[PDB]
DNA sequence: ACTAGTAATAACTACTTTATCTTTTAAT
DNA sequence: ATTAAAAGATAAAGTAGTTGAGCCTGGTCATTACTAGT
Protein backbone atom coordinates (compact mmCIF):
# COMPACT_ATOMS: atom_id res chain seq x y z
CA UNK A 1 0.00 0.00 0.00
CA UNK A 2 1.16 3.70 -0.28
CA UNK A 3 3.18 5.13 2.22
CA UNK A 4 4.05 2.26 4.07
CA UNK A 5 7.30 2.28 6.06
CA UNK A 6 7.36 -0.85 7.52
CA UNK A 7 10.80 -2.88 7.20
CA UNK A 8 9.58 -5.74 5.03
CA UNK A 9 7.82 -2.67 2.69
CA UNK A 10 11.52 -1.39 2.33
CA UNK A 11 13.91 -3.81 1.47
CA UNK A 12 14.64 -6.08 5.25
CA UNK A 13 15.27 -9.37 4.77
CA UNK A 14 14.26 -11.50 7.74
CA UNK A 15 14.53 -15.06 6.63
CA UNK A 16 18.09 -16.96 5.75
CA UNK A 17 19.65 -18.47 2.70
CA UNK A 18 18.11 -21.62 4.07
CA UNK A 19 15.02 -20.62 4.68
CA UNK A 20 14.72 -18.98 1.23
CA UNK A 21 13.92 -15.55 0.16
CA UNK A 22 10.24 -13.66 -0.60
CA UNK A 23 9.63 -12.65 -3.85
CA UNK A 24 10.00 -9.12 -2.90
CA UNK A 25 12.96 -9.63 -0.82
CA UNK A 26 14.61 -11.33 -3.56
CA UNK A 27 14.25 -8.18 -5.70
CA UNK A 28 15.56 -6.10 -3.16
CA UNK A 29 18.38 -8.33 -2.66
CA UNK A 30 19.11 -8.42 -6.36
CA UNK A 31 19.10 -4.57 -6.39
CA UNK A 32 21.52 -4.52 -3.41
CA UNK A 33 23.67 -6.90 -5.76
CA UNK A 34 23.77 -4.94 -8.50
CA UNK A 35 24.24 -1.33 -6.93
CA UNK A 36 27.20 -3.14 -5.35
CA UNK A 37 28.17 -4.87 -8.63
CA UNK A 38 28.54 -1.31 -10.59
CA UNK A 39 30.03 0.73 -7.17
CA UNK A 40 32.68 -2.07 -7.67
CA UNK A 41 33.33 -1.60 -11.49
CA UNK A 42 33.53 2.25 -11.33
CA UNK A 43 35.61 1.72 -8.82
CA UNK A 44 38.07 -0.26 -10.60
CA UNK A 45 38.76 1.87 -13.43
CA UNK A 46 39.28 4.78 -11.16
CA UNK A 47 41.47 3.57 -8.60
CA UNK A 48 43.72 2.43 -11.83
CA UNK A 49 43.58 5.72 -13.32
CA UNK A 50 45.01 7.27 -9.77
CA UNK A 51 47.88 4.25 -9.50
CA UNK A 52 48.73 5.59 -13.18
CA UNK A 53 48.94 8.82 -12.05
CA UNK A 54 50.95 8.20 -8.92
CA UNK A 55 53.35 5.80 -11.06
CA UNK A 56 53.87 8.66 -13.42
CA UNK B 1 -5.32 37.28 -6.74
CA UNK B 2 -4.67 40.79 -7.99
CA UNK B 3 -8.06 42.27 -10.26
CA UNK B 4 -8.28 42.16 -13.53
CA UNK B 5 -9.80 45.16 -15.87
CA UNK B 6 -13.03 45.19 -17.96
CA UNK B 7 -12.51 45.93 -21.53
CA UNK B 8 -9.06 45.00 -22.15
CA UNK B 9 -8.59 42.00 -19.31
CA UNK B 10 -5.41 43.24 -17.78
CA UNK B 11 -4.53 42.75 -14.42
CA UNK B 12 -4.13 45.70 -12.59
CA UNK B 13 -1.34 47.83 -10.54
CA UNK B 14 -1.37 49.24 -7.28
CA UNK B 15 -0.89 53.16 -7.14
CA UNK B 16 -0.94 56.09 -5.30
CA UNK B 17 -3.04 59.17 -5.16
CA UNK B 18 -2.29 62.40 -3.82
CA UNK B 19 -5.18 65.03 -3.39
CA UNK B 20 -6.93 61.92 -1.45
CA UNK B 21 -3.88 59.80 -1.15
CA UNK B 22 -5.82 56.83 -1.99
CA UNK B 23 -4.44 53.92 -3.00
CA UNK B 24 -6.10 52.22 -6.60
CA UNK B 25 -5.96 49.80 -8.72
CA UNK B 26 -4.62 50.91 -12.20
CA UNK B 27 -4.47 49.92 -15.33
CA UNK B 28 -1.64 50.66 -17.84
CA UNK B 29 -3.16 49.78 -20.97
CA UNK B 30 -6.37 51.84 -20.74
CA UNK B 31 -7.39 54.54 -18.04
CA UNK B 32 -9.63 52.03 -16.18
CA UNK B 33 -8.85 52.70 -12.21
CA UNK B 34 -10.72 51.55 -9.16
CA UNK B 35 -10.50 52.07 -5.43
CA UNK B 36 -8.38 49.55 -3.43
CA UNK B 37 -9.04 48.73 0.05
CA UNK B 38 -6.56 46.37 0.72
CA UNK B 39 -3.21 47.64 1.85
CA UNK B 40 -2.08 43.39 1.70
CA UNK B 41 0.33 43.44 -1.31
CA UNK B 42 2.73 41.65 -1.73
CA UNK B 43 3.67 37.72 0.06
CA UNK B 44 6.43 35.81 0.50
CA UNK B 45 7.09 33.70 3.35
CA UNK B 46 10.25 31.50 3.51
CA UNK B 47 8.91 28.65 5.09
CA UNK B 48 5.21 27.68 4.84
CA UNK B 49 3.07 24.62 5.32
CA UNK B 50 0.16 25.45 3.22
CA UNK B 51 -0.88 22.32 0.59
CA UNK B 52 -0.65 19.87 3.01
CA UNK B 53 -4.19 18.94 2.48
CA UNK B 54 -3.23 18.01 -1.24
CA UNK B 55 -6.00 17.47 -4.24
CA UNK B 56 -8.65 15.20 -2.47
CA UNK B 57 -11.44 14.63 -4.69
CA UNK B 58 -14.66 12.45 -4.41
CA UNK B 59 -13.36 10.29 -6.11
CA UNK B 60 -10.44 9.33 -3.63
CA UNK B 61 -12.57 6.51 -1.82
CA UNK B 62 -11.86 4.07 -4.52
CA UNK B 63 -8.28 4.62 -5.10
CA UNK B 64 -7.44 0.43 -4.09
CA UNK B 65 -3.64 1.54 -2.99
CA UNK B 66 -4.60 4.02 -0.08
CA UNK B 67 -4.21 1.84 2.78
CA UNK B 68 -7.25 1.40 5.40
CA UNK B 69 -7.57 2.16 8.82
CA UNK B 70 -10.67 2.53 11.86
CA UNK B 71 -10.40 5.58 12.77
CA UNK B 72 -13.08 7.32 14.67
CA UNK B 73 -14.13 10.37 12.08
CA UNK B 74 -15.47 13.38 13.71
CA UNK B 75 -19.19 13.63 13.25
CA UNK B 76 -20.20 10.58 11.85
CA UNK B 77 -18.18 8.53 13.58
CA UNK B 78 -17.54 6.04 11.18
CA UNK B 79 -15.34 3.17 11.25
CA UNK B 80 -14.11 2.72 7.47
CA UNK B 81 -11.49 5.76 6.70
CA UNK B 82 -8.36 5.77 4.47
CA UNK B 83 -5.10 7.53 5.62
CA UNK B 84 -2.05 8.98 3.52
CA UNK B 85 0.76 11.61 4.11
CA UNK B 86 1.21 15.10 3.23
CA UNK B 87 1.61 15.98 -0.66
CA UNK B 88 4.36 18.75 -0.21
CA UNK B 89 7.97 17.63 -1.37
CA UNK B 90 9.42 19.92 1.20
CA UNK B 91 12.42 18.35 3.01
CA UNK B 92 11.71 19.29 6.14
CA UNK B 93 7.80 17.93 5.96
CA UNK B 94 6.58 16.69 8.90
CA UNK B 95 4.90 12.92 8.59
CA UNK B 96 1.90 13.51 10.26
CA UNK B 97 -0.38 11.44 8.89
CA UNK B 98 -3.98 13.01 7.00
CA UNK B 99 -7.07 10.81 7.45
CA UNK B 100 -10.46 10.76 5.12
CA UNK B 101 -13.44 9.22 5.92
CA UNK B 102 -15.62 7.90 3.46
CA UNK B 103 -19.43 7.93 4.67
CA UNK B 104 -19.31 11.62 4.26
CA UNK B 105 -15.83 11.76 2.40
CA UNK B 106 -14.01 14.76 4.27
CA UNK B 107 -10.43 15.62 6.07
CA UNK B 108 -9.70 14.92 9.70
CA UNK B 109 -6.18 15.33 11.06
CA UNK B 110 -5.24 13.73 15.03
CA UNK B 111 -5.93 17.33 16.32
CA UNK C 1 12.80 1.70 -45.38
CA UNK C 2 11.75 5.17 -45.25
CA UNK C 3 15.04 5.80 -45.68
CA UNK C 4 15.62 4.30 -48.52
CA UNK C 5 12.34 4.80 -50.29
CA UNK C 6 13.45 8.41 -50.12
CA UNK C 7 17.04 7.97 -51.66
CA UNK C 8 15.04 5.88 -54.53
CA UNK C 9 12.51 8.62 -55.18
CA UNK C 10 15.40 10.72 -55.33
CA UNK C 11 17.15 9.30 -57.98
CA UNK C 12 14.34 8.08 -59.90
CA UNK C 13 13.77 11.75 -60.13
CA UNK C 14 17.46 13.04 -61.31
CA UNK C 15 16.71 9.73 -63.86
CA UNK C 16 13.45 11.18 -65.47
CA UNK C 17 14.77 15.00 -64.95
CA UNK C 18 18.18 13.81 -66.89
CA UNK C 19 15.61 11.53 -69.65
CA UNK C 20 13.47 14.46 -69.93
CA UNK C 21 16.61 17.01 -70.56
CA UNK C 22 17.61 14.74 -73.16
CA UNK C 23 14.16 14.69 -75.07
CA UNK C 24 14.19 10.64 -74.69
CA UNK C 25 11.29 8.25 -73.73
CA UNK C 26 11.84 6.02 -70.96
CA UNK C 27 10.25 2.44 -70.27
CA UNK C 28 9.89 2.76 -66.51
CA UNK C 29 11.31 -0.30 -65.76
CA UNK C 30 15.01 1.12 -66.36
CA UNK C 31 14.53 4.30 -64.22
CA UNK C 32 13.59 1.93 -60.62
CA UNK C 33 16.90 0.69 -59.06
CA UNK C 34 16.20 -1.69 -56.51
CA UNK C 35 19.70 -2.64 -55.64
CA UNK C 36 19.68 0.59 -53.53
CA UNK C 37 17.19 -0.43 -51.23
CA UNK C 38 18.47 -4.89 -51.54
CA UNK C 39 22.31 -3.33 -50.99
CA UNK C 40 20.96 -1.09 -47.92
CA UNK C 41 19.11 -3.11 -46.20
CA UNK C 42 21.72 -6.25 -46.93
CA UNK C 43 24.91 -4.38 -45.25
CA UNK C 44 22.39 -2.44 -42.48
CA UNK C 45 21.38 -5.89 -41.09
CA UNK C 46 24.85 -7.42 -42.05
CA UNK C 47 27.13 -5.00 -40.25
CA UNK C 48 24.86 -3.65 -37.30
CA UNK C 49 25.47 0.23 -38.34
CA UNK C 50 21.93 1.71 -38.44
CA UNK C 51 22.67 4.10 -41.32
CA UNK C 52 23.74 4.62 -44.72
C1' DA D 1 26.63 1.30 -82.96
C1' DC D 2 27.06 -0.89 -77.96
C1' DT D 3 30.44 -1.74 -73.35
C1' DA D 4 33.38 -1.64 -69.44
C1' DG D 5 37.03 0.90 -67.27
C1' DT D 6 36.96 4.32 -63.90
C1' DA D 7 37.50 8.11 -61.20
C1' DA D 8 35.17 11.19 -57.92
C1' DT D 9 31.57 11.20 -54.50
C1' DA D 10 30.98 13.19 -22.94
C1' DA D 11 30.73 15.04 -18.07
C1' DC D 12 34.07 16.58 -14.77
C1' DT D 13 37.59 19.52 -13.89
C1' DA D 14 40.61 22.64 -15.35
C1' DC D 15 42.81 26.69 -17.77
C1' DT D 16 42.68 30.36 -20.60
C1' DT D 17 40.63 34.22 -22.53
C1' DT D 18 37.73 38.21 -23.06
C1' DA D 19 35.14 42.05 -21.97
C1' DT D 20 33.37 44.35 -18.22
C1' DC D 21 33.80 47.07 -14.74
C1' DT D 22 35.59 51.02 -11.80
C1' DT D 23 38.12 52.61 -9.27
C1' DT D 24 41.68 55.38 -9.78
C1' DT D 25 44.08 59.50 -11.06
C1' DA D 26 45.00 63.83 -12.54
C1' DA D 27 42.38 67.29 -15.06
C1' DT D 28 37.88 70.76 -15.46
C1' DA E 1 38.63 74.09 -5.54
C1' DT E 2 35.99 69.70 -8.33
C1' DT E 3 35.17 65.98 -12.54
C1' DA E 4 36.81 64.18 -17.59
C1' DA E 5 40.07 60.62 -18.99
C1' DA E 6 41.55 56.37 -18.67
C1' DA E 7 44.88 52.74 -17.17
C1' DG E 8 44.24 48.97 -15.02
C1' DA E 9 41.93 45.56 -11.53
C1' DT E 10 39.18 41.72 -12.14
C1' DA E 11 34.67 39.58 -12.74
C1' DA E 12 32.59 36.79 -16.02
C1' DA E 13 32.51 33.56 -19.87
C1' DG E 14 34.48 30.67 -23.43
C1' DT E 15 37.33 26.81 -24.37
C1' DA E 16 39.83 22.25 -23.91
C1' DG E 17 41.88 17.67 -22.09
C1' DT E 18 40.61 12.56 -21.04
C1' DT E 19 39.32 8.73 -19.11
C1' DG E 20 42.47 0.15 -15.46
C1' DA E 21 45.30 -3.84 -17.46
C1' DG E 22 45.90 -7.65 -20.81
C1' DC E 23 43.75 -12.05 -23.83
C1' DC E 24 40.52 -14.42 -27.44
C1' DT E 25 37.03 -14.85 -31.42
C1' DG E 26 34.65 -13.34 -36.00
C1' DG E 27 33.62 -9.44 -40.19
C1' DT E 28 34.95 -5.84 -43.42
C1' DC E 29 38.08 -3.29 -46.58
C1' DA E 30 32.69 1.71 -51.29
C1' DT E 31 30.14 3.41 -55.79
C1' DT E 32 28.11 4.67 -60.23
C1' DA E 33 27.63 8.14 -64.34
C1' DC E 34 31.25 9.82 -68.18
C1' DT E 35 33.78 8.46 -72.32
C1' DA E 36 36.71 5.47 -75.30
C1' DG E 37 37.43 0.22 -78.14
C1' DT E 38 35.46 -2.93 -82.74
ZN1 LIG F 1 -7.52 48.08 -18.86
ZN1 LIG G 1 -17.12 10.32 8.42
Amino acid sequence: TKDDFSPESKGFVENSYLRGLTPQEFFFHAMAGREGLIDTAVKTAETGYIQRRLVK
Amino acid sequence: SFRFCLECNNMLYPKEDKENQRLLYSCRNCDYTELAEDPKVYRHELITNIGETAGIVDDIGQDPTLPRSDKECPECHSRDCVFFQSQQRRKDTNMTLFYVCLNCKKTFRDE
Amino acid sequence: FRILFRKLTREIYRYMQRCIETDRDFNLNLAVKSTTITSGLKYSLATGNWGE
